[PDB]
């Protein structure tokens, strides 16, 4: 029957296809009643070449296939003698065999007793641990963003010290060379009293350059313990995407309790 | 701040002066002092200290000094002040001035302007960089030639172009409030030194183009004078080449002959039954207030190969290594590199990974083999590539992402070592790759850098050129019908994210030479192309070369992320510069300059597209300028949109002055919010009004917010500040209510004062596109002879969560006017509140038209709001004017929120629309509401196809609520589109039947 089969999932949207042949192997398959949403009409998708191929499955006098000449009694033979030889005969430019499926049912990981627990108690747990690591996934990436403009703050700040710095030690080097003979000429004329002046604004000269230097390393000492920080909530939050992606799962198919029922009763209460 | 770490700064500080000998000077100065005064001091102070002897006269100097952009800035301009040079610490260099002194002055301009040094970008080594600068400065002569054409009137042209409608053809309801299809106009003309103006009452065709206009008025003055038909026409002549119209309270002139019921102005005038004021201004006062402004060429400016096709081998990439990867080595049990071959977002070939290796030594030195033969590369195809995590079940997680160009803009495959630095993956993200994020290293320091190698096939291999692609699809193609033509066109139907299986397209593909008769199949068509195929994308390429063109709304399909190709994209742009009018770019400007993001290359046609009309009309280069400048914090475009700013700006002439002047208003504003936001969040509310009132109490602060354009609407002046109401607001991010006096002659007749609120800490994009997509439904509407009335208020975002937005006079919360009624039930409000207090507003006769107004806007903001997803809104997100027009607000803070109804139809609004009858629901005002709600919702599903693409166009931006084409998803079912319209007609009505719970 097919109302049964494992690979046909009914009214599942594009997107929740999408998501479910990502990064699969060529030769995954799924099909759906088309999205159109008219009766007794169905498509198939399947993985091959990086791409979710859709082909049309059309139907009439009670037959089934996929191309004009049709022939198949129903979409289960019309499937399995794919899952055995290559759909190469038509649309010959795809080859795979109808590899893999996905199902609806065959991962439903609850483990003891069935009792209602199983959703009334472990789903709440389960989000509530979900939407918990989720406001600590978000956390993370506010002060990671914090973080990252902060530095490069910094980084341009510095930056900008080095240009300073750089045009106050050619200011050193214009001093030697535009004062050292006129030192020495003073020197043999016994005027100390000249030489002090021009001393004098030396040591203030590279006296000031000093303490822009120190501004510039108690800086990039800030910048140093930063951008470290900032490497630790990196390493933090590719730690917790995996586990809240794990547990984000987890909670979703707990859901199939609830949809085994079908009726919103069970999480109302919550 | 003008000081680093230092708001203001003291009246007096000491400025360590630096001369040409090695002397330094400690300089008293004021913190207002010119550099003209600081130098002329200077050198008059360094007279006291050493080897005065060797200092040239003042007059051979200038200063130099660093910026707080790092910069070592040349102050050629030295009449500006002390406390405006942005210095990083207070200290002058005195230096002999070298290079060309006008270029210096201007660069620095430009640098303000977009907000980086443009000697940063002298800099890179990039010769893509070198080659853009100088290869669009012709784009720029192209511009300036043509505006300085038929000077002055050209030029007038450019600042004050027509606004106007795309079309004249007038709707029926709006030709219905002609008098039989004539218009009443009031034209004033200022007649006295002291201001003293009057006013000439007109009736006249709708259709009379404005020297028409003034031919009526001058007709009508000299009434009396006796004068004979030649007589008149001398006047009439006189007065026609020597006035022209303004709209009275604004800058917006009739300068060209479209009639004049297609101006905008007027236009709204007839839909809003309201008078229009014009004022008769003398032509030669209008080409004044032009200042001539030339366009100089920079420095910059004027100073063995093979085949792809000849490559018998397969793609291999070889990945070599990875640096600074963080991850946590106890959590995390291995990484890989992932790659694959991509054209847009569909993979060429299956994808294919590195080994697994530990997270303490990431090196591979693999030779990645790709199923794709060489020459069955297109031109736009990139390799993208991330660094993948692994952690019981196995899950992967990215850690980094980054894309690249298989050829580069020289048309060349790259070849040898390559090393790039990768980007962060968005918020969100599962997806191991990112396809749709820009190609380019990331220029941030300390990130995850990867080394590559391509294979070097010993010379250079170039793309083929077109002349051998023509022949290799005449290689290839040797190697009507009726029932197929209704399915070909039923096709064209279906709307861009259609489902579209593998049947469908090759059967485009066999008709593909059929299809040039429905050219809307291009699209469908183009995604039919098996881009891995050398033989079928050449054969494409002789399709599209003779295509017919599509008209713009469809044409803009093919510039997002899903039409890479070079030549695809270059007939969608010369489909818009043939098509799409100055009108509809300025609309659509939001998405054309983000699908600039998808360009593979700096130049482009796109872009030169874009720079060539925002030279050419000054309202459209505005806005490409603010949202061009509103991303420069952003590092993925800061380069390509900096770059492309900075060719604007050096050539869009005058009103780079202008443009520098609401920058500096924007960034006196945006320091008091953070200042508020941080130096005095800890403080009370009066605290920090006090210290607002006086902060901008401050003469440099008024003189800088004082006199400026609006930049929701530069036609709009700001003069003086109403500092008697500007405040800031209760909302915890504290912005700015703002309120300036409208400084224009006539400014009583449009507003005297003008209201805005400025806010720095949300992100504003969303009302941005929010607000934009209602004005487009509104005009579709209007097209069709729905009279529903929207509120698409302005609102601008100008950089990282900080913008403007325009105050709507005379306008309450819905929670505000339930707080004005009283208590009807145990502590109910009264849910005729509402209509009592329209009552109040609306006496007499106008009651009837106010009811109108608010069941038009209620059934227009009903229909948006339910397809956009907005449903649920706080009665403090619901709006409604004196008038009884009825808008929401706040569109951001409700998707921020949302982080059940489809829209807010409560009892309050159904009292109003009723009348106030008993079971509203079942009056004959309430039939007809909802079959104007009904009409609405199918007129948006007609047009369905265009607001597809405005979003599909936005998934580069980086808003988090559009990441994939599935966010886009959602207004497939909102509009039912794999439903016909009966079927989604009862979908609507069973969803609004959902708001009224059927009782
Ligand atoms: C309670 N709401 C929902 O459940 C919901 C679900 N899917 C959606 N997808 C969707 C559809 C059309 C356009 C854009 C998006 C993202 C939306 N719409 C928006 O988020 C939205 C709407 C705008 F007008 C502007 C901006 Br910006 C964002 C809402």
């Amino acid at each position: 029957s097919l109302q049964d089969a494992e690979w046909y999932w009914g009214d599942i949207s594009r997107e929740e296809v999408n998501e479910k042949l990502r990064d699969t192997a060529d030769g995954t398959f799924l099909v759906r009643d088309a999205s159109t949403k008219m009766h007794g009409d169905y498509t198939l998708t399947l993985r091959k070449g990086g791409n979710n191929k859709l082909i049309k499955i059309f139907h009439r006098d009670g037959k089934y296939g996929f191309s004009d000449p049709l022939t198949f009694s129903s979409v289960v033979e019309l499937i399995n003698h794919y899952r055995n030889e290559s759909l190469a005969q038509y649309n010959p430019k795809l080859d795979v065999k109808l590899l893999y499926p996905v199902s609806k049912y065959q991962q439903d990981q609850v483990v003891k007793e069935d009792n209602i627990e199983a959703v009334g108690k472990k789903l709440h747990e389960y989000n509530t641990q979900f939407q918990e690591k989720s406001r600590e996934y978000d956390r993370l990436y506010e002060e990671y963003t914090r973080t990252s403009q902060e530095i490069q703050m910094k980084r341009t700040a510095i930056e900008a010290f080095n240009e300073t710095i750089k045009i106050f030690e050619e200011q050193c080097q214009t001093q030697e060379r535009y004062s050292k003979e006129y030192i020495e000429k003073f020197k043999r004329e016994g005027n100390e009293k000249e030489i002090q002046r021009i001393m004098h604004n030396y040591d203030k000269l590279k006296s000031r350059i000093s303490e822009i230097i120190d501004s510039r390393r108690r800086l990039e000492e800030d910048l140093k313990k930063q951008a470290a920080e900032y490497r630790e909530i990196d390493k933090r939050m590719n730690s917790i995407k995996p586990d809240l992606i794990q547990l984000r799962k987890t909670r979703d198919q707990y859901l199939m309790w609830l949809t085994q029922k079908g009726v919103r009763q069970k999480k109302l209460n919550e | 701040g003008e000081l680093w770490g230092i708001h203001l700064m003291p009246p007096r500080i000491l400025v360590e002066c630096l001369l040409p000998n090695g002397m330094i000077v400690t300089l008293e100065c004021l913190r207002e002092a010119t550099l003209i005064t600081i130098k002329h001091e200077l050198f008059k102070e360094a007279r006291k200290y050493p080897l005065h002897q060797l200092l040239q006269d003042e007059s051979s100097y200038i200063f130099v000094s660093v910026t707080q952009e790092a910069e070592r800035e040349e102050f050629f301009d030295e009449t500006r002040r002390l406390c405006d040079l942005r210095l990083f610490q207070p200290f002058l260099k005195v230096i002999e001035p070298v290079g060309n002194r006008e270029e210096k002055i201007l660069n620095r301009e430009i640098g303000f302007a977009i907000g980086m040094p443009v000697c940063e970008f002298d800099m890179v080594k990039d010769p893509e960089v070198q080659d853009f600068r100088r290869n669009i400065l012709n784009v720029c002569k192209e511009a300036v030639d043509l505006r300085d054409l038929n000077s002055p009137h050209s030029r007038a042209m450019y600042v004050y172009p027509p606004n106007v409608e795309s079309s004249p053809e007038l709707p029926k309801h709006i030709y219905n409030k002609l008098d039989k299809g004539q218009i009443i106009v009031v034209i004033w003309v200022i007649v006295s030194p002291n201001n003293d103006k009057q006013k000439y009452t007109l009736k006249i065709n709708h259709d009379c183009v404005p020297e028409q206009v003034i031919a009526e008025a001058i007709r009508k003055k000299t009434r009396s004078m006796l004068l004979s038909s030649e007589q008149l026409k001398l006047c009439v002549l006189e007065y026609q080449g020597k006035y022209i119209l303004k709209v009275c309270g604004c800058d917006e002139y009739f300068l060209e002959k479209y009639p004049l019921s297609q101006y905008k102005y007027i236009r709204s005038c007839i839909m809003l039954g309201r008078m229009p004021n014009l004022m008769l201004m003398a032509k030669e006062s209008l080409y004044s207030q032009l200042p001539m402004d030339c366009f100089t060429m920079p420095s910059y400016s004027r100073r063995s190969t093979k085949s792809l096709w000849v490559i018998n081998s397969a793609l291999r990439i070889k990945i070599l290594c990875a640096t600074y990867v963080n991850v946590n080595i106890r959590d995390i049990d291995k990484i890989y590199v992932r790659t694959g071959i991509y054209h847009g977002g569909e993979p060429l070939c299956d994808n294919v990974n590195t080994q697994r290796v530990p997270c303490s030594n990431p090196r591979w030195n693999e030779w990645l083999n790709y199923d794709i033969y060489i020459p069955d590369l297109p031109r736009a195809a990139r390799l993208c590539l991330s660094i993948c995590s692994v952690k019981a079940k196995e899950e992967h997680c990215p850690l980094a992402w980054g894309n690249i160009n298989l050829f580069d803009y020289t048309d060349t495959l790259v070849s040898g070592k390559m090393a790039l630095n990768l980007w962060p993956v968005p918020h969100g993200l599962e997806d191991l790759l990112n396809p749709i994020g820009v190609t380019g290293s990331n220029p941030n320091k300390e990130t995850p850098c990867l080394e590559l190698e391509f294979d070097w096939f010993s010379s250079v291999v170039k793309f083929p050129d077109m002349s051998v692609i023509e022949e290799h699809a005449n290689w290839s193609v040797s190697r009507l019908r009726e029932n197929d033509k209704e399915q070909l066109k039923a096709i064209s139907t279906r709307d861009p994210l259609s489902e579209i299986t593998e049947q469908e397209k090759d059967f485009l593909w066999s008709h593909r030479h059929y299809c040039v008769t429905i050219p809307e199949i291009l699209p469908k068509l183009l995604l039919s192309v098996k881009w891995n195929s050398r033989d079928e994308v050449a054969q494409m390429y002789c399709l599209v070369k003779d295509w017919p063109p599509i008209k713009p709304e469809q044409a803009m399909e093919l510039l997002d992320c899903n039409y890479p190709d070079p030549m695809v994209r270059g007939f969608a742009v010369r489909c818009l510069e043939k098509y799409l009018t100055d009108d509809k770019l300025s609309q659509y400007l939001i998405q054309l300059v983000q699908v600039l993001k998808y360009e593979q290359y700096l130049d482009n046609l796109l872009v030169r597209f874009l720079l060539k009309k925002a030279l050419t009309n000054q309202r459209i280069g505005h806005f490409f300028f603010w949202h061009l400048k509103s991303e420069m914090h952003n590092k993925t475009v800061s380069q390509r949109f900096g770059l492309l700013l900075e060719s604007y700006c050096r050539a869009c002439g005058m009103y780079l002055k202008h443009l520098n002047r609401q920058v500096e208003a924007m960034e006196k504003l945006i320091n008091l919010t953070d200042i508020l936001k941080q130096e005095k969040k800890d403080e009370t509310q009066k605290v920090q009004m006090k210290f607002l009132v006086e902060q901008m109490r401050r003469p440099d602060f008024m003189d800088a917010l004082q006199g400026f354009l609006s930049p929701l609407n530069p036609a709009h002046q700001l003069g003086n500040l109403r500092l008697e109401e500007c405040r800031i607001m209760s909302s915890a991010k504290r912005p700015l209510w703002l309120n300036w006096e409208n400084p224009d002659i006539m400014s009583e007749l449009l507003f005297q004062n003008n209201e805005i609120i400025f806010k720095n800490g949300d992100d504003l994009r969303q009302d941005m596109l929010t607000l934009q997509i209602i004005r487009i439904m509104e005009n579709i509407w209007q097209n069709q002879g729905l009279d529903l009335r929207m509120l698409p208020y302005g609102c601008l975002s100008i950089g990282d969560c900080v913008g403007l937005i325009e105050v709507v006079r005379n306008s309450h919360t819905i929670m505000q006017i339930q707080c004005k009624g009283g208590l009807k039930g145990a502590l109910q409000f009264n849910s005729h509140t509402l209509h009592q207090w329209l009552k109040d507003k609306n006496k007499g006769e106008i009651y009837d038209a106010a009811i109108d107004l608010f069941t038009r806007s209620c059934a227009g903001y009903c229909v948006a709001t339910f397809i956009l997803g907005i449903g649920d809104r706080h009665n403090s997100n619901i709006m409604v004017k004196d008038d009884g027009q009825l808008f929401h607000i706040d569109f951001g803070h409700f998707l921020d929120h949302k982080k059940r109804v489809p829209f807010v139809l409560t009892q309050d609004f159904l009292i109003v629309i009723s009348k106030g009858a008993q079971e509203c629901t079942k009056t004959r005002e309430f039939e007809r509401f909802q079959e104007m709600c009904y009409k609405a919702y199918l007129a948006i599903r007609q047009h369905a196809n265009l607001f597809i693409n405005l979003f599909s166009m936005m998934l580069g931006s980086g808003m988090p609520e559009l990441q994939s084409f599935d966010d886009i998803a959602y207004i497939r079912k909102t509009l039912a589109l794999d439903k016909t319209e009966q079927e989604a007609l009862e979908y609507f009505m069973k969803q609004m039947n959902d708001a009224h719970h059927g009782g």
